[PDB]
C-alpha cells in the first residue's frame, strides 16, 4: 500500500497465496517454504542483512 | 515430620536465547539490528515477543 515512502513508515507487505488445480500432485509435503527477496530497481541482489537499505 | 528430603533434581544452565547487537548509525534517527539464535545447534527455539 502506498508506494511513496519518505523514509520513516515501518509499513507491513501484503501476499495472497493460493494453490492451483495441482495441488493434487505431491501431497506428502504438508509445507512449502517461501523465500521473499530484495532487488533493486536498477542493480540486482541485495545481500539478507541489507543495511542502508529496508530492514525487516 | 514432613521429610520431602533427598529430591534429586539436575537442573541446566545454558541460556538457549542468543542476542547480537548492531547499532547502525544515521543522521538525527537511529536504528538497532538484532540477530537472533539458538545457543547449540541441536535445539531449536520459539519466541513470541521482543
Amino acid at each position: 500500500d502506498e508506494p511513496k515512502v519518505k523514509v520513516g513508515e515501518i509499513i507491513n507487505l501484503k501476499i495472497i497465496t493460493e494453490p492451483t488445480s495441482t495441488c493434487r500432485r505431491k501431497q506428502n509435503s504438508t509445507v512449502n517454504f517461501l523465500d521473499i527477496v530484495i532487488f533493486d530497481s536498477k542493480t540486482s541482489k541485495i545481500l539478507p542483512r541489507s543495511n542502508r537499505r529496508i530492514l525487516y | 515430620g514432613t521429610f520431602g528430603e533427598t529430591k534429586k533434581v539436575r537442573i541446566q544452565c545454558y541460556l538457549q536465547l542468543s542476542v547480537s547487537v548492531e547499532d547502525i548509525f544515521k543522521k538525527d534517527i537511529f536504528f538497532f539490528k538484532f540477530l537472533l539464535n539458538s545457543s547449540v545447534r541441536e535445539e531449536p527455539v520459539i519466541l513470541y515477543s521482543s
